[PDB]
């Protein structure tokens, strides 16, 4: 079976280089054409160039000229793609690709490495608890972790009890620091009779704060 | 190559 | 540099559906074009190759057509696996290009969001800051529009915006939005207000509070 | 002795019985007298001289024409075999011994057509043989005074893929590719008949150029058998040598190569250069065999020549080895030496005296003795080698009959390799007597009727 | 022995078609047998030369044959900022078929590819190319390993290193019984000669129209070299498989090279992987050592034999001179682990320039003694040069010395009786092997049918 596995996400500082792989699992790596794919939220999908292994003749998308540059090793059987000056534009995932039987298609895929270019050094998250305004049947809890670096963070109610009717909302880039929040919604009879719990984890730094939410 | 060339 | 437009940007649709995807290029590509899928949280599978051509492994369901520059992926009968994204790209010149993209989303009832606004913390007003956080939960459709407002008047700097994937089980959107502002600038004013404009009621919906009370 | 103790019912039978027996068609023969004995023992019976029958083997000569001392002046009068005709009797079971002389007669004739390799390695050698045509009629000179050169060239077949086909600017010239500009390609052409003026030789090979084509190996053999079996057209004439120089750097497509271009008709032999001298059946017909080429060079007499450079001499040495006759030599990677090269090929070939029997009834064989250098007899030997220009040799040959055949005259022929003249030998075999020709059919003395008589006794007539 | 030559039967195609230049039988699922001819100068589309195949049902009385429709239109692909081209003109399609189960393979060693961009190109230039097809369901499949989509300048670039430009794929072929098709190409790697190789399953699964460039992972070719021994060699001009490395799970390859080490000529028997287990060097220069390659076991003790033709060679003489008349070689397979000795047997033909040994086929037990028999063509021997072919019987020390029985061409002159042949299967289903004799020349088959001994 034809499988490409690529490396772990990486994180770097700006201005310094990564160089990112792709190994060939089931297959010589040196059969076909290897790709290499940027994907963005917003901007989408881009090609950046082409390497056949076989040989080491490459091919670029001139947008990339300089910034990117493509390898391959088909002692390890492996590809890598290399780049450089790291900006925050560059912060995306990467993908390795090859084609299934037609030279020149793009069918099989790498599961995807992602990239992240920050500043920033390891730092804890701050846990804020949310209390409503001091009515209804139903009442809405809340947890705020903000300023902390890098992802990931694991969020739980009650360490794991609390379950269902709860939204965990994905992190977002709070200049060169993430926040992140989750809401937990139950009835009238279940708060503050209940005891409620925002459990956070940040496995980077090695912390989990506890903060139980109190009414006003 | 192995062809017609000095 | 060939631009290859893809439409519908997302389409809303239910099972056993059948749906059909369109890519049309700056010029003619010669069905020069392959059709991919991200399911989400997840990587890319090919589908089709050199327009018509079905990689291996994959459902008869989905075939592709076309010609020129201008082509077509269909779905017969959607299957719960096949809500997901779907991506065009054309290998006729380099550098290769792909399409903007589509989402199929899942189809339901119409929902009005539950709004919750959360003052500032204790603890984090000892600590220099002050974040108000509004939820908006459990909606549809996923459009929706939220408006920050102090004293009355509209705020726009210092907002933070998160959506979550459309829920499995009930199939309905949540959001997230924080308005970060420093202890000092929070104490100037006594208003606080987050406005919600769904199609669901023509009137925003509103919540508020009120510094220096509760 | 055996004659009489074989107890021979007639004269034919007494013949047959041994060369040393005889027969006697006297009438007045004693009472049991064995009319077959030694021609010694009737005579000593009184046999009356006129009818003893007892042919004898003998050989006598022709035509006798002396050597010639030089080859020069006649329209080929000359004479390089003698003699050059022999009548030659036997009886049965018995043999004759007749000499032949041969001799490398100074100052014969020359043709040399020069068959080039003309792919794009050898274009440094095209410069250096721009005065080959005046330089080797200097030297040529000292040797013979009736030279005749020619020139043709060749490359490979022109169809892919030895040729290169694309772009359509490639066709009209192969070397686009290269900030250069060659010929189209060509299998092989005539460019000058044989002759005497040396200086068109110089000149044409100054208009001449190079081609290219993509593999290494090329189709000379294509040009070999052309320059061969096209009689007419290249000139090759009756009375001289043929020398045909054929000089390359490279190695030679053979039979059934052609078959990477969908060549699979064989090579017919035959001629197929038209008025616009190319060799118009080469995009449609096999490169030749070399059995082939060897019947065709020996059939019209030409001696082939492998100048060829070092690096490919083992290989044309070892091809040399496969066609008799052939000679090689080692040419330089610019042809700069080729001259002396000639020279000394032309020498080892007027260096061998080879003897050949052609159209030998089944009856005869024969034995030879060779009297090369300095009159030193070899026996079993048949070829002279080490020789000189000038220089003669002899041979000593006897033949032997085995019994008497049905047919009383044959001919057959004895020719040197390569030589025009050739000796004649008419066979005549002598196993009947003459008194045959006078007999009795139906004879009264013969059992009334029911005989015939000849030769002095009774023989059972015919139905018998 | 028994094969008949009073009541044969004939099958003709058009004139100047060169029907019958390549032939072998043909089993349905049904097991049917028919006869699948190549005619590689079969008129195409646009009136021009374009090979094509027949498949000749069996009937006593013979007779014409119906076509095996194939695409004979040039193809173009542009992609990738470059333009593919097929050129199908003069390809010779049919210059050699194979059958395997109920699959058929003909192939085009002439088919020309040439690749643009730009102003730059591939050159145009012979890759050669098969077509195969499954007649009863309509399936239909190509395979072209040498087309590639480098241009001219990089081989420069790189010294002509795996240059596959001039293979000539299909130029010979067999199957395995495991369904591996392999294909020789004298031309590969700028005329060394190279062998392609890949499951039949995998080129029909992979293959899809219009593409002209597309994978088949499972494939393998063989490999370049800098040994000038290897030099014009032509490779692959003779291809046949077999078992000589006593494991019977490997499948073992069988190369013909008649132009080795300067026209030497030599036979190789590789494995799977194209690793040399032995060579066999050729007896004399120019002679075609390896233009035909046989194996069957023909002694009766299971080790499959190997023989060898050279239809050039020439024997010595009286007088110190050489005739063209052609040989042939045999090799048994020695007990255990060991290597292929000096030939067993040597045959040599009479005919001056008959060609003794141009095509060698195994015709299983003709007369039904328990040894294995061969048939030996000589395309333009016999006393009138029309062509012979001369059958050896199988015996426990070899093969016999002297032909059993000698078949002469019921054609006229230049017909090329017997440049083709296969054997080893009962066409009329009487319990004999029968065997088939293609003359190009004639446009025409001939079948010969064996009989019960007399
Ligand atoms: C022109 O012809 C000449 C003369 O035939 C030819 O030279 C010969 O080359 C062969 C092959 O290389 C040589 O054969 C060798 O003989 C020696 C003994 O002298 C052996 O030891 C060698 O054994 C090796 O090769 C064998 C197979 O051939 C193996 O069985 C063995 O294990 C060894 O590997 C080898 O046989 C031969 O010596 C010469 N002969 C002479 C007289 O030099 C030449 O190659 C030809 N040239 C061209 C360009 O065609
Ligand atoms: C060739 O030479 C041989 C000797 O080498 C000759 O043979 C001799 O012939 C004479 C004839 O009188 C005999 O007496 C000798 O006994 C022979 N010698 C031997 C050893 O055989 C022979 O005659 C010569 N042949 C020719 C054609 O001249
Ligand atoms: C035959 O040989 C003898 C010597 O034995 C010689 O004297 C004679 O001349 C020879 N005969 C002829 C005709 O050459
Ligand atoms: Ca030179
Ligand atoms: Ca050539
Ligand atoms: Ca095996
Ligand atoms: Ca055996
Ligand atoms: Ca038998
Ligand atoms: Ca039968
Ligand atoms: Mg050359």
């Amino acid at each position: 079976e034809v499988q490409l596995q690529q490396s772990g996400a990486e994180l770097v500082k700006p201005g310094a280089s990564v160089k990112l792989s792709c190994t060939a699992s089931g297959f010589n790596i040196k059969d076909t054409y290897v790709h290499w794919v940027k994907q963005r939220p917003e901007q989408g999908l881009e090609w950046i160039g082409r390497i056949d292994p076989a040989n080491g003749y490459t091919k670029y998308d001139p947008k990339f000229q300089g910034k990117a540059t493509i390898t391959a090793d088909t002692s390890s059987n492996t590809a890598y793609l290399q780049l450089s000056s790291l900006t925050s534009e560059d912060t995306a995932v990467y993908y390795c690709v090859r084609p299934l039987y037609d030279y020149y298609a793009m069918d099989y895929w790498g599961q995807g490495t992602s990239v992240t270019v920050s500043s920033a050094k390891t730092t804890a998250p701050s846990v804020y608890p949310l209390a409503p305004v001091c009515t209804g049947s139903s009442v809405t809890l809340g947890c705020l972790v903000k300023g902390y670096f890098p992802e990931p963070v694991t969020l739980t109610w009650n360490s794991g009890s609390l379950s269902s009717g709860v939204h965990t909302f994905p992190a977002v880039l709070q200049s060169d620091l993430y926040t992140l929040s989750s809401s937990v919604t139950v009835t009238s009879s279940t708060w503050p009779s209940q005891s409620i719990t925002c459990n956070v984890a940040h496995p980077a730094s090695s912390t989990k704060v506890d903060k139980k939410i109190e009414p006003r | 190559g192995r062809g017609d060339s000095p | 540099d060939i631009l290859m437009t893809q439409s519908p940007s997302s389409m809303s649709v239910s099972l056993g559906d059948t749906v059909s995807i369109t890519c049309h290029a700056s010029q003619g590509i010669s069905s020069n074009i392959g059709w991919l899928q991200q399911k989400p949280g997840k990587s890319f599978m090919g589908l089709i190759y050199y327009g018509t051509n079905l990689v291996d492994g994959v459902p008869s369901r989905f075939s592709g057509s076309g010609s020129g520059a201008d082509y077509s992926l269909t779905i017969s009968s959607l299957d719960s696996e096949d809500f997901a994204d779907y991506y065009c790209v054309q290998y006729a010149q380099l550098p290769y290009t792909f399409g903007g993209g589509t989402k199929l989303e899942i189809k339901r009832a119409d929902a009005a969001p539950t709004v919750s606004i959360f003052p500032p913390s204790s603890e984090q007003l000892t600590s220099g800051g002050a974040s108000v956080v509004c939820f908006l939960n459990n909606f549809y459709p996923k459009d929706i529009n939220v408006k920050w407002k102090i004293d009355g008047s509209e705020r726009q700097n210092g907002v933070l915006n998160s959506w979550t994937d459309q829920d499995s089980k009930d199939s309905t959107y949540s959001m997230s939005s924080t308005l970060t502002l420093t202890k000092d600038e929070y104490e100037r004013h006594n208003s606080y207000t987050c406005e919600a404009t769904h199609k669901t009621s023509t009137s925003p919906i509103v919540k508020s509070f009120n510094r220096n009370e509760c | 002795n055996i004659c009489t103790t074989r107890g021979v019912s007639s004269c034919q039978q007494c013949l047959a019985v041994s060369p040393m027996c005889a027969w006697c068609s006297d009438e007045a023969l004693p009472l049991g007298s064995p009319r077959c004995d030694l021609k010694e023992n009737l005579l000593k019976d009184n046999c009356a001289p006129e009818s003893i029958e007892f042919p004898v083997s003998e050989a006598r000569v022709l035509e006798d024409r002396p050597l010639s001392d030089k080859g020069s002046g006649d329209s080929s009068q000359v004479t390089q075999v003698s003699p050059q005709r022999i009548a030659l009797r036997l009886r049965p079971d018995d043999s004759k011994n007749f000499s032949i002389q041969v001799r490398q007669v100074e100052d014969y004739p020359v043709d040399i057509y020069y068959l080039m390799d003309l792919s794009y390695s050898m274009k440094d050698d095209l410069w250096s043989i721009q005065n080959l045509g005046t330089k080797l009629a200097t030297q040529m000179r000292k040797l013979t005074s009736n030279l005749r050169i020619g020139f043709g060239a060749f490359v490979d077949k022109p169809v892919s893929p030895y040729m290169y086909i694309s772009p359509p600017e490639a066709l009209e010239n192969p070397c686009y590719d290269m900030k250069t500009t060659c010929l189209p390609m060509f299998g092989y052409k005539h460019v000058l008949t044989l002759t005497d003026q040396v200086t068109r030789f110089n000149e044409e090979v100054k208009k001449q150029s190079v081609s290219r084509n993509r593999d290494a190996p090329e189709g000379g053999f294509d040009a070999i058998m052309q320059a061969t079996v096209c009689d007419e057209k290249i000139g090759w004439r009756n009375d001289a040598s043929h020398l045909l120089v054929f000089t390359t750097d490279a190695k030679t497509h053979i039979a059934l190569d052609g078959r990477l271009a969908g060549i699979v008709q064989p090579n017919d032999g035959q001629c197929h250069v038209g008025s616009d001298n190319h060799y118009s059946a080469s995009t449609t017909m096999d490169y030749p065999s070399l059995g082939l080429m060897t019947e065709k060079l020996s059939q019209k007499n030409i001696n082939l020549i492998f100048a060829v450079t070092e690096n490919v001499v083992n290989l044309y040495q070892n091809y040399s080895e496969l066609i008799p006759g052939t000679t090689v030599g080692v040419l330089s990677m610019d042809s700069s030496n080729v001259l002396q090269l000639i020279v000394d090929a032309y020498g080892k070939i007027r260096s061998k005296v080879e003897l050949e029997v052609r159209d030998l009834p089944e009856e005869l064989s024969l034995s030879f003795n060779a009297t090369c250098l300095n009159n030193e007899v070899i026996p079993g030997l048949k070829s002279c080698m080490g020789l000189k220009i000038g220089d003669t040799v002899s041979f000593s040959i006897e033949a032997k009959v085995r019994g008497c055949p049905q047919e009383k005259e044959k001919s057959f022929t004895i020719k040197p390799v390569g030589f025009k003249d050739s000796l004649i030998v008419q066979v005549t075999f002598d196993c009947d007597c003459a008194c045959q020709a006078q007999a009795e059919p139906n004879s009264h003395r013969c059992n009334n009727g029911n005989g015939t008589f000849e030769c002095g006794v009774c023989r059972c007539g015919p139905g018998w | 022995l028994n094969l008949d030559p009073v009541q044969l039967t004939f099958y003709a195609g058009p004139n100047g078609s060169q029907f019958g230049f390549s032939l072998d039988f043909h089993k349905d699922s049904h097991g049917r047998v028919a006869i699948v001819v190549g005619a590689p100068r079969t008129l195409g589309p646009s009136q021009e030369e374009t090979g094509g195949v027949f498949l000749c049902p069996w009937r006593a009385e013979g007779g014409q044959c119906p076509s095996l429709l194939f695409d004979l239109r040039d193809e173009t692909r542009n992609v990738g900022s470059q333009t593919l081209q097929t050129f199908k003109a003069r390809q010779g399609l049919g210059a050699s078929v194979v059958s395997w189960s109920d699959v058929i393979v003909a192939c085009a060693p002439w088919q020309h590819w040439n690749v643009l961009e730009k102003t730059e190109e591939a050159e145009k230039t012979p890759v050669g190319s098969c077509f195969l097809a499954q007649p009863e369901s309509g399936r239909r499949a190509e395979y072209s390993p040498c087309r590639g989509n480098t241009l001219s300048r990089i081989y420069v670039e790189n010294d002509f290193s795996w240059d596959k430009r001039y293979c000539e794929a299909g130029f010979s072929s067999v199957v395995t019984q495991a369904g591996e098709l392999v294909l020789g190409a004298p031309g590969g790697y700028y005329f060394l000669g190279l062998l392609a190789q890949a499951p039949v399953a995998d080129i029909f699964s992979s293959y899809r129209p219009g593409i002209l460039l597309w994978h088949v992972s499972s494939q393998s070719l063989s490999f370049d070299s800098s040994n000038p021994e290897y030099f014009d060699g032509y490779w692959g001009y003779s291809v046949a498989v077999g078992e000589f490395d006593g494991d019977l799970n490997t499948t073992e390859y069988v190369v013909g090279a008649p132009t080795w080490s300067w026209t030497l000529g030599a036979v190789e028997i590789l494995d799977s992987y194209y690793q040399r287990l032995h060579r066999l060097r050729g007896e004399q220069m120019a002679s075609y050592f390896g233009h035909s390659v046989a194996v069957t076991d023909v002694n009766g003790d299971g080790r499959h034999d190997l023989l060898v033709g050279a239809p050039l060679y020439m024997e010595s003489r009286a007088d110190r001179k050489l005739a063209e008349v052609g040989r042939v070689y045999l090799f048994l397979q020695p007990r255990g682990p060991h290597a292929l000795g000096a030939p067993s047997l040597l045959l040599t033909g009479t005919q001056l320039y008959g060609r003794f040994g141009s095509a060698i086929a195994p015709l299983g037990d003709l007369d039904r003694d328990g040894y294995n028999d061969i048939a030996v063509a000589a395309p333009y021997g016999g006393p009138s040069g029309r062509g012979q072919v001369l059958v050896f019987l199988g015996q426990s020390e070899g093969l016999r010395s002297r032909p059993s029985q000698v078949l002469d061409s019921p054609f006229p002159t230049g017909s090329a009786f017997g440049f083709s042949l296969r054997g080893a299967v009962d066409i009329d289903d009487n319990g004999y092997p029968d065997l088939i004799v293609g003359a190009y020349g004639a446009n025409q088959v001939a079948v010969y049918r064996a009989q019960p001994v007399v």
